[PDB]
RNA sequence: UAAGAA
RNA sequence: ACUUAAGCAGUGGAGCAUGUUAUUUAAUUCGAUAAUCCACGACUAACCUUACCAUAUUUUGAAUAUUAUAAUAAUUAUAAUUAUUAUAUUACAGGCGUUACAUUGUUGUCUUUAGUUCGUGCUGCAAAGUUUUAGAUUAAGUUCAUAAACGAACAAAACUCCAUAUAUAUAAUUUUAAUUAUAUAUAAUUUUAUAUUAUUUAUUAAUAUAAAGAAAGGAAUUAAGACAAAUCAUAAUGAUCCUUAUAAUAUGGGUAAUAGACGUGCUAUAAUAAAAUGAUAAUAAAAUUAUAUAAAAUAUAUUUAAUUAUAUUUAAUUAAUAA
């Protein structure tokens, strides 16, 4: 009856991933949150954005959760840092900058992000500037 | 309390008043302290008066500070209390929150935070829809569950029937319009929503189910 | 767009539009707001839209809420509003729907900006630079740049390659053949990257200058790498080849139905 | 499935055709979709996300975390109302619940519990409280006071009933329970000529000695006040009588009803039991 | 809070804590329990 | 032609 | 039935460390005191911390508000208003002052939490009672059964959450720990079969023997009374007291003094136990690193080297990567 085109159908299914053709890692995106829900939702959204931008993205690799603990004297409190890793392959710098800009614009509450960019390339002092000033002062210049 | 559904469970992120993650921990501590100070300021800002004998005390909940990568959103609930031709005091307050051109509060807060700030006030018409507001105001079950469970079973069985009918007539079953036949925004959302009804109270612990 | 700033042009229009323009004027101007006759006449025109007398609306326009004054709680619950706790779930669903609409209709538009991968040749571009960006944060480590290169991809003769490794010292890892150095001494990443490039140029120039000393008598010191390797567990063992029993592996058994279904 | 732009033009807005075209060009029509095991992105229903729902989507022009307007472009200036009222009917009334006198509730409850007629109870019974007391019980945590109500109900046509109710909270509740009990205890009272008692009654109820005497037409109710109220409810018009020994109001009230029901025999009962004809001389004197 | 009087002159905010402090100061000064006059040079 | 109340 | 008693395994007469107390002291900041006992907080006291002592020094002080002045920017039609900053003004601020300064609150400990109300129904004239029952069983409210009582709400339980076992997903298996990580889901509060004992006679329970199971632990979650607590540092309010000083700052000193007494800990008093040595490096987990972390190397103690401790120099890593 009602046509539901492929873009809408894709929302109801796991995000598509483009195949990795050469295996040139061009960036890794680490997402961190003190909860896992927003983190994983945002990771799925990043995968969708990357697919449509033409970027091969492997997936939100689970990284070890960091636990912080505090004892109140015997009440125990703890904080969990959940971490996901999304790696990008075989992509130009400009498309990848577009990815980062778009996912920054539409980020979720409570999720931080670190981005490492790997750029293959062809082969081809405050104290010091004050120590000189002190040594060229009359108080120190008089002993020398 | 289905965790896989955003209408059937409270996101664990929402049980913190400051919702943030910074790789730079110094900045995260600073932002937490900023949120507490701004909450105290906003509490101070909720009392107004139209000359003596005209005191108006808006009651706001705790602020919810949603820190994203490029923006902070300070959301709070509030309770207040021919009108088309003037602005009462509460309207003026909210309009300085966002809408004034020159010295609106969110621009000043943006300087304080060094990131974009928006403010989201949400009016609550009753005082017993929010335990914090109810407390700040008084300063100055089986049958419903059974109906909810019946609705959940009905929805699940509806989707199951749809899918088996497709299989009768890989893992990719078929078109989305037939897998979700009688599953519409006009029947599913409000029936699966949780915490619609206040089923218990002890004056301030309000139990919503 | 700025029609709310020009009350002269409110003449006409729907009365509800005039009300909205008046409210926008008040909201935007705040205390800078002041009476304007044209706006008052436009509101007189709306006097019929809302059941309010002309005199009353002029009175309210001039004296505001004071004019209104001059002219509950614990109410019964009508089941017409949600608890704030349920409104949090409604907001979670609003967020979900917003992202779903983005994925449905704005993400496909990003397909216009697809580019073909201009793979830099590994031989031509063997040096990799790693930059760090903490999105939405002022992090001191965002200035760090790391330069890595496999030394055998530097185009050095054997004597010069040896001299390079000797001079690299702990930055060179003989097990992986990776020369790596990092810089975060300058406030900006571009400065640190240029600094690392310049260091590499000096190292290559000295390694190729064999007119004075080639350091052929100095063996390659691997002590830093030994110390590094002792800190990581080494699972360097594999199942004995002669223990394997392929004779014992399960053998696929013929099944007629599957073959007659592949027809 | 992939569709002709011709067909889509009829079902989707003009501004959305571009994204659908680009999607169909970027997603091969052989694509095999998998469901996500652990992260649910789409809602639990079907939606093409072409329409902004007034309640389930963020209100346009409202500030929030994902507001796409600029700070100087929000279009909400009136804060006196909830910005997003509920969808559908505009309420969340549970099935079996109603939106937000005593005789009506007694009648409804007793019709549900015993199958008696509510209309009769509401439009033909009159209640009269007889005694209203505060009793008390000594318990380890102090004195617990209860309100006690004895009431009488009747239709002035030979039906009368006494009821007792007791409530630790309010006298309204004790009287409500007494009214309930009285309706449940409705009896039929023999009456001679629908105005008096058949003969005389000398009835003992615990410590109360009742002496009731039938009276002539026009003679009033010359009796104890409790008995007067009971007679008013029962349809007794003419009566003389005296109470001896105990004059406790509750015991008088209760014992007068056993006196009316147990210590009376109608003329028909006597005539049939004895096989004799009992003639009322005054009834026959006037034809 | 004190800046609010200058940013938004058409809104007159009330600091409950400050008003309570002033009311207590005046109540003490009515009982003769108020602070003495600070000595001055 | 027999009324009770505190 | 907390407790005792028994059994097992220890520790326990000294030195030191750390507390408390006593005495001393300018100060050794503060903490108990109704007759068994018991003043006893330290996630770091050189300065800071700090509350204490000595000596100097400050006087509207850290706040808010009023009223003036002196500038500085904006606006009127040149003076003026509007604000911002300083100076003064006095209401005051300030108080590790007071619990022999009282209230709530909160916190701790302890007792009770298969029980408390409500609704109907039933019994007694009624106040009241709600009846078997002083039930069975378990280590236990544990698990059951029963009655003129039956429900509901809470409470308890179930549930939930950890962990454990398994499935799916994810990781281009060089951030490698795939023997991993962390999301989702499943599982058990285990079940079946005989035999012997008892039984309220089995469709019960225990023991034993078989059978299937990876299956064997833990945490949280409610109220009501009683008493204690002012380092209540679990607050708020009030009262009361000081206001050139009971507030505030600097320099130094003390909290580290030593006759005693006691608590706790560490190191010992030797052979079922101490020492040294053990480089293709026996075998971990959990944490930490932008207010860092410190590799390898070199030098000295130092003696071929190693070990150990510093210095020189800072490689890598702001981290499933390096330390
Ligand atoms: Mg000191
Ligand atoms: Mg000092
Ligand atoms: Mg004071
Ligand atoms: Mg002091």
């Amino acid at each position: 009856t009602r046509p539901y085109p492929v873009n809408v159908e894709a929302v109801y299914y796991a995000p598509l991933k483009l195949p990795i053709k050469y295996g040139d890692l061009v960036a890794d995106i680490q997402l961190r949150s003190y909860d896992n829900e927003n983190l994983d939702f945002y990771s799925d959204f990043i995968l969708r954005t990357g697919y449509y931008l033409g970027i091969p993205l492997t997936g939100p690799k689970p990284l070890p959760t960091r636990r912080e603990r505090w004892t109140v004297i015997k009440e125990n409190f703890e904080r969990h840092t959940h971490k996901r890793l999304i790696r990008a392959w075989d992509t130009n710098p400009e498309v990848l900058q577009m990815l980062i800009a778009y996912i920054t614009k539409h980020s979720m509450a409570g999720v931080g992000m670190k981005c490492n960019f790997f750029q293959r390339s062809e082969i081809s002092s405050a104290v010091g500037q004050k120590v000189l000033e002190l040594l060229d002062s009359p108080d120190f210049k008089k002993h020398l | 309390g289905n965790i896989n559904n955003k209408l059937q469970h409270l996101n664990n992120m929402n049980n913190w008043n400051t919702q943030i993650y910074n790789y730079n921990k110094n900045m995260e501590i600073m932002n937490t302290m900023n949120d507490k100070l701004i909450n105290k300021l906003l509490y101070k800002m909720m009392t107004l008066k139209l000359n003596n004998m005209n005191i108006n005390k808006i009651i706001m909940s705790k602020t919810i500070n949603q820190h994203s990568l490029n923006k902070l959103n300070i959301k709070f609930y509030y309770y207040n209390n021919n009108n088309n031709y003037y602005m009462n005091m509460m309207n003026k307050l909210m309009n300085i929150m966002n809408n004034n051109m020159n010295n609106n509060l969110c621009n000043i807060l943006s300087y304080y935070y060094k990131k974009k700030v928006t403010i989201e006030p949400i009016k609550l018409s009753y005082i017993y829809l929010n335990s914090d507001i109810f407390s700040k105001y008084i300063s100055l079950d089986h049958n419903i569950s059974m109906n909810y469970i019946n609705n959940i079973n009905n929805i699940n069985n509806n989707k199951y029937n749809n899918m088996i009918n497709l299989l009768n007539n890989n893992n990719y079953i078929g078109n989305i319009n037939n897998i979700y036949n009688n599953m519409t925004i006009d029947n599913i959302p409000m029936d699966i929503l949780m915490y619609k009804y206040l089923v218990g109270w002890s004056i301030v612990k309000l139990n919503f189910i | 767009a700025d029609l709310y700033m020009h009350p002269e042009k409110w003449k006409g229009l729907p009365p509800q539009r005039i009300l909205e323009l008046y409210w926008e004027r008040m909201a935007r101007l705040g205390s800078e707001y002041k009476p304007n006759k044209d706006e008052l006449n436009a509101l007189l025109t709306t006097s019929e839209y809302s059941n309010v007398p002309v005199n009353d609306i002029k009175k309210l326009y001039h004296r505001g809420e004071q004019g209104a004054i001059d002219i509950n709680s614990l109410r019964p619950f009508m089941f017409d509003e949600l608890p704030s706790q349920a409104q949090e779930l409604v907001a979670q669903h609003r967020e979900q729907r917003f992202y779903n609409r983005l994925a449905a209709y704005e993400l496909p538009l990003l397909a216009q900006y697809r580019q073909e991968y201009k793979r830099p040749s590994p031989e031509s571009h063997p040096v990799t630079y790693r930059y760090t960006s903490y999105v939405g944060e002022e992090h001191p480590n965002s200035r760090k740049v790391v330069l890595s290169v496999k030394t055998k991809e530097l185009g050095l003769e054997e004597k010069s390659l040896h001299k390079f490794r000797i001079l690299a010292r702990s930055r060179y890892d003989h097990t992986t053949d990776i020369f790596k150095m990092s810089s975060d001494k300058f406030e900006h990443a571009s400065q640190n990257a240029r600094y690392l490039h310049d260091i590499l140029q000096r190292l290559l120039a000295e390694s190729k200058d064999l007119t004075e000393d080639d350091f052929s008598d100095v063996p390659l010191d691997t002590r830093h790498t030994i110390a590094k390797s002792l800190r990581k567990k080494k699972r360097d063992y594999e199942f004995p080849e002669h223990w394997k029993r392929p004779e014992d592996a399960p053998k696929k058994k013929f099944d007629i139905v599957d073959q007659l279904l592949s027809t | 499935q992939h569709y002709d732009e011709s067909l889509l033009s009829r079902y989707y807005p003009e501004s959305l055709l571009k994204s659908i075209k680009l999607a169909q060009q970027t997603i091969p029509e052989d694509t095999k979709f998998r469901v996500s095991r652990n992260v649910e992105f789409a809602p639990p229903y079907l939606d093409d996300f072409t329409k902004i729902h007034p309640f389930w989507d963020y209100k346009p022009g409202m500030p929030h975390l994902h507001a796409q307007e600029e700070n100087n472009n929000f279009s909400i200036f009136r804060w006196d109302q909830v910005q997003q009222p509920l969808p559908g009917e505009g309420n969340i009334l549970p099935p079996g619940v109603s939106l937000p006198s005593k005789s009506a509730d007694v009648a409804a409850g007793l019709h549900k519990q015993t199958g008696v007629d509510p209309d009769y109870i509401t439009r033909k019974l009159t209640m009269k409280p007889l005694v209203m007391k505060r009793v008390s019980n000594q318990t380890g945590k102090g004195k617990i006071a209860s309100f006690y109500a004895l009431v009488v109900v009747g239709d002035k046509n030979g039906m009368v009933g006494l009821g007792e109710g007791k409530s630790r909270e309010e006298m309204s509740k004790a009287i409500f329970k007494a009214h309930w009990d009285a309706v449940r205890n409705l009896k039929e009272i023999p009456r001679y000529e629908n105005r008096t008692i058949y003969g005389d009654i000398d009835f003992r109820y615990h410590g109360v000695k009742l002496h009731l005497r039938s009276a002539k037409p026009g003679f009033g109710l010359r009796v104890n006040h409790v008995i007067f109220e009971i007679c008013e409810c029962a349809g007794i018009k003419d009566l003389s009588g005296k109470v001896y020994k105990s004059r406790n109001d509750m015991n008088i009230a209760k014992g007068t009803i056993e006196a009316f029901t147990k210590a009376q025999k109608t003329l028909d009962e006597v005539a049939l039991g004895r096989g004799k004809k009992l003639v009322d001389v005054r009834k026959v004197y006037y034809s | 809070f004190r800046h609010l009087k200058t940013l938004y002159p058409d809104i007159e905010f009330v600091d409950l804590e400050e008003q309570y402090r002033l009311s207590m100061v005046e109540a003490k000064k009515r009982r003769g329990k108020g602070a003495p006059k600070k000595m001055k040079k």
